[PDB]
């Protein structure tokens, strides 16, 4: 207190000394918007307390070298800036009852699955697909069986070029380029280079624990679910059964089970079925297969390839967990890293994911940030009378609440016989009672907002502002239910590789008569509502410090202040309210 | 909690709580008293067997089906049937399950009025409803039209839906399918020098129902092949230890299903029963029922229904229009995977009679 | 800003902004309720579609034309047609449009004034004028002379304008088209 002037290690200086007082573990929230260096700030807070307090960890530098790493898997490209994450890590530093270093834990929440079946108009997908399709020789992507975007059905929507500089670009082979790569080229960025952030890529896999045909086996993974995505699906039986594939996608079948090592005809009549049996309602019986239809045979194969890469990036952190793992523990300090606000000129599911999120980091917020603080100021010799904070608790309440909230309409729809995105967003605001947190786009009098019909997406005031989300594919985006002939297919894969992506607490013992067939739907609304109310139980549970960083501008150039980017950062992260309780009677 | 899907079927009664997979039990639904001297004298021995251990003992009861033509036997031994079915097998609380029961599309009052009475006063249920075994064939189909076709044993029914929306003057129930056709097959096995006269021996008939029956290609070509016999006949071996070789009759009983002279009924089969149905159809709607022809049930698992049914009807309806007829798998527990869809869906959870509804009304105003 | 034009037409109404090409909106014009009990789960369903989607609901609603003989059925299906198309179908804004409305000479008052104003007071028009079907037809023809004919489902009428004046002894209106062909 007093002596020290305003800096990031003064924060991690007075985060450390609360494990010492009141002996309570402390998360670092690091709040702003997307590409604002909340990642990097995070990486000189990791090297200050392994210098000023802890005793080290086993080597400083994995930490720092494979989180680039894990943000080719999790990075993508957004209308706001070029390099934002579509993933939300939650760093776990362990320490001991006496306050030792005993090691880490990287984990994520909020992956955006929906990223990997479409890809927007000025989207990518994930960005290690392309610096895979970029960056692997030609005695490697034959063998893969790899070729240029266009011919993946996972990358004929959003953005097919790579980000590469012009040494870089004449340094990939024609080949590798696709239609929109020869009429307009590569994306230009100052340190995004695909081709140079796979050689960071792979060099940084060695230095975490992998061997060089360990990640030729992780490029098949990679491979198999584009080439996964590639089968086309058709309609079948003379009397009805439900799906067949296409002609053209039976040499594209061929190498999908030449990459995952699982067999072509059970899962030719697996990706076309409802496996179910009798033997479980009687005392004898039999296995029948009940056709499925042709969107579901697609949604089935896109819930396959999400759940693929659901189990590689929850194995490849592993990999990295076990290379600094804990010990004895007591005390921690986590540091989260998490995108705010990031709101666009078309907004979906995604983006209501973000925005539902920001509204309990606020209500977060209300409560740790303003009612703690003035409860210390009423208390610490000062007395100082209260001022109340503005409420949002109702919205909260609308988005996720039980069977009146709009994950309970939007889940309701994916199991009703035909699903409708025009029904439930009728039935949204007939649900609804018409309060002020919610109304139709024609009760807007903005001209963006204009051009959008009632039945076609729904405007949620929030505490940042009023977002409107369109309900283009909507519904569909919510369904990842998996089947139960296909897990007892990609998750005992003929190859040990694949079969070991899988394991405890996911994998687990079953036994006849356990009682009934579940998870079925599963329900992505509600995968997110599961693991982000378990997570703010952590974060209710544990202390905290919370740590803003705002963009001079929005190209990310030097001794560049501008007055309009920079306030409306200020405007959609929660400013003015929360510095207006705090003013009080002093 | 969570709801209970039962069917009544007169099967083949099925039972299973609401979703998301198959049913919890499925039983072949006889009562039987003992209609022997049990000489042995434990004694200890059951007033009334239920099935299964009623298929077991086969040959020492006197067998009656609960439901006879959609109607009760009474209802002393439908209870029974439920509270067997209820208590030992799925070991449900009665206060905890709100209940579905199922019924036929004509089937005569008060028989679902005195149904829900009895099912309120005897069992205690917090909430019923009764839904048509149709209708709940269209939800597990998934389409939003068509003309659904309920056939198990002893009452068929054809009924008319579009987008969603029903037809009141368009349902045909035809009291065909599948009594008279265990019937008739029993009728045409006697000219073979055997024969099944008892309650108990009508059962080893419904065996050869289900596994040795075939559908002629067409009829009358059919007739032609079965002067070749080689083919035709196909000798199955029976739990007596004797072995029946069927020839004709192999495709004879299944026939009957179209042009039922055979039964004697002055209707007419399958094929035009459907026809009619859908030309007393509104004039603008028929072109969308067509490819929407749903069959459903156990009595349609016979190998050629529905290719033959296709084809003959395609022969009749509209030249250039498009006959596809829907016959996926899993028939026979369509009508139950169709209630589990029902019962899972919010907000109609809420179209359930409640107890406080039932306490006011009692066996009045159901629909 | 501009100014929109909506042809309220007999059959048939047409709509679509002011210059230069093709109107943007035509539509059958039918009010439909649901003639059937709705088994389904559903429930969702209107009962009372618009057209064009109550052309996609043909034998299982009630089509009911908004204007018969020319003159409004009742408001409560007028306003609906109203409604349905600027929001759904122009998705014009409420004060952004000053709006033209078509009226027939011979067509008994108070028909175009409670229009008029109740079209002011629901949807709060800055401006707005009411001009009759024939006298629209002479800026189409180019002309400065002749007899119109604006015949629809069901009145035609007959307005000879001779350069630019009205004939009062010569205005004839005929119940002979086309709803009774
Ligand atoms: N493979 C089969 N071939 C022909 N008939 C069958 C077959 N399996 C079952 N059945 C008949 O179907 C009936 C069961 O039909 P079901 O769908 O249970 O009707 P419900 O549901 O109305 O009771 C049985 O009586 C049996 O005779
Ligand atoms: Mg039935
Ligand atoms: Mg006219």
């Amino acid at each position: 207190l007093g002596t020290m002037p305003p800096h990031v290690f003064a924060i991690a200086d007075k985060a450390f000394r609360d494990m010492k007082v009141l002996k309570l573990s402390q998360s670092i929230i690091v709040s702003g918007e997307s590409g604002a260096g909340k990642t990097e700030n995070t990486k000189f807070v990791l090297r200050y307390l392994t210098e000023s307090y802890g005793t080290g960890q086993d080597i400083d530098d994995r930490i720092v070298e494979a989180n680039p790493l894990l943000e080719a898997f999790g990075n993508a490209k957004t209308v706001r800036n070029n390099n934002s994450s579509r993933f939300g890590k939650f760093v776990e530093i362990h320490f001991n009852e006496k306050s030792s270093v005993v090691g880490g834990f990287v984990s994520h929440y909020l992956l955006e699955k929906s990223r990997i079946c479409v890809q927007g108009k000025e989207e990518r997908n994930y960005h290690i697909f392309y610096r895979l399709c970029a960056g692997a020789s030609e005695d490697i992507r034959e063998r893969l069986h790899l070729s240029s975007p266009d011919n993946f059905r996972y990358l004929n929507r959003g953005c097919t070029r790579y980000f590469a500089n012009k040494e870089t670009d004449k340094q990939i082979l024609q080949n590798r380029k696709s239609p929109e790569y020869l009429k307009a080229g590569s994306l230009k960025d100052p340190l995004l280079d695909d081709h140079g952030d796979f050689i960071r890529m792979c060099t940084a896999m060695k230095k975490i624990g992998l061997d060089d045909e360990e990640k030729l086996d992780l490029f098949r993974v990679v491979a198999g679910v584009l080439h996964l995505g590639n089968i086309d699906f058709e309609e079948a039986g003379s009397t009805s059964g439900g799906c067949n594939l296409k002609n053209k996608s039976t040499q594209a079948l061929e190498y999908c089970a030449e990459l995952l090592g699982l067999d072509q005809d059970d899962l030719r009549v697996s990706l076309t079925t409802r496996v179910m049996l009798t033997t479980a309602g009687g005392a004898k019986g039999t296995v029948i297969k009940v056709p499925l239809k042709v969107e579901q045979a697609n949604n089935a194969r896109d819930a396959l390839a999400k759940t693929v890469y659901s189990h590689l990036f929850d194995h490849v952190v592993n990999r990295v967990n076990q290379c600094f793992p804990f010990e004895t523990s007591s005390y921690f300090i986590g540091v989260l890293d998490i995108a705010g606000f990031e709101y666009f000129e078309h907004n979906s599911f995604e983006q209501f994911c973000i925005n539902y999120c920001n509204e309990k980091l606020q209500q977060f917020f209300n409560e740790r940030i303003l009612k703690e603080e003035q409860e210390l100021y009423q208390k610490e010799g000062l007395g100082v009378n209260e001022v109340h904070y503005v409420d949002n608790q109702d919205c909260i309440d609308l988005i996720e609440a039980r069977l009146v909230g709009i994950l309970d309409i939007l889940d309701e729809e994916n199991r009703l016989p035909q699903p409708s995105d025009q029904h439930f967003t009728s039935a949204v605001h007939q649900k609804h009672k018409d309060h002020f947190r919610l109304s139709i786009p024609r009760k807007s009098k903005l001209a963006i907002h204009r051009n959008i019909r009632d039945d076609e997406g729904f405007i949620i005031r929030h505490f940042a502002g009023a977002v409107c989300y369109e309900t283009t594919q909507f519904v569909e985006k919510n369904n990842d239910a998996l089947h139960m002939s296909l897990e007892s297919l990609i998750c005992e894969s003929r190859d040990k590789f694949i079969r070991e992506l899988f394991e405890s607490s996911t994998n687990n013992n079953k036994d006849t008569k356990q009682k009934a067939g579940k998870l079925s739907f599963i329900s992505v609304g509600n995968k997110f509502k599961t693991q982000l109310n378990l997570l703010l139980d952590k974060l209710r549970s544990t202390g905290a410090s919370f740590i803003r960083c705002i963009k001079p501008n929005l190209k990310m150039t030097s001794h560049h202040f501008e007055g309009a980017q920079i306030l409306s950062q200020l405007q959609c992260s929660g400013m003015v309210s929360v510095l207006d309780l705090m003013q009080g009677g002093f | 909690t969570t709801a209970l899907v039962c069917d009544n079927g007169s099967g083949l009664v099925k039972a299973g709580f609401a979703g998301d997979d198959a049913p919890r039990a499925v039983f072949p639904s006889i009562v039987g008293r003992p209609r022997h001297q049990g000489v042995m004298v434990g004694m200890g021995q059951k007033d009334s067997y239920v099935g299964d251990e009623a298929q077991s003992k086969r040959g020492i009861l006197t067998l009656k089906y609960p439901i006879e033509h959609g109607i009760i036997t009474n209802w002393d031994d439908m209870e029974k049937i439920w509270h067997h079915t209820f208590y030992n097998e799925l070991r449900v609380a009665p206060e905890e399950h709100p209940t579905l029961l199922t019924e036929a599309p004509l089937n005569p009052k008060a028989n679902r009025e005195k149904m829900t009475q009895i099912m309120f006063e005897t069992f205690n249920v917090p909430a019923m409803y009764v839904a048509i075994q149709a209708v709940l064939s269209l939800y597990a189909s998934g389409r939003t039209t068509g003309i659904v076709l309920d056939s198990g044993d002893g009452v068929t029914h054809n009924v008319p839906i579009y987008e969603g929306y029903a037809l009141p003057h368009a349902i045909m129930r035809l009291d065909l399918a599948g009594r008279d056709l265990t019937d008739y097959l029993m009728k045409i096995l006697t000219e073979r020098g055997y024969s099944f006269v008892t309650t108990a021996e009508r059962e080893i008939v419904r065996d050869i129902k289900e596994k040795l029956c075939y559908v002629a290609l067409d009829f009358e070509n059919e007739m032609a092949t079965a002067a070749s016999s080689s083919s035709l006949e196909k000798s199955y071996e029976l739990p007596d230890g004797q072995v029946i070789t069927i020839g004709n009759e192999r495709f004879r009983c299944p026939e009957t299903l179209f042009q039922p002279s055979f039964i004697g009924m002055e209707s007419a089969g399958i094929h035009e029963t459907t026809y009619n149905s859908i030309m007393k159809c509104d004039i603008d709607i028929r072109k969308d029922l067509y490819a929407n022809n749903v069959m459903s049930g156990g009595t349609t698992m016979y190998p050629g229904i529905a290719d033959r049914m296709q084809k003959e009807i395609t022969a009749l309806a509209p030249s250039t229009m498009k006959i596809k007829i829907i016959a996926p798998p899993e028939r026979k527990y369509s009508v139950w995977i169709g209630g589990s869809i029902l019962a899972s869906l919010s907000t109609f959870q809420q179209m359930w009679i409640t107890k406080q509804e039932y306490d006011e009304a009692g066996p009045s105003i159901v629909h």
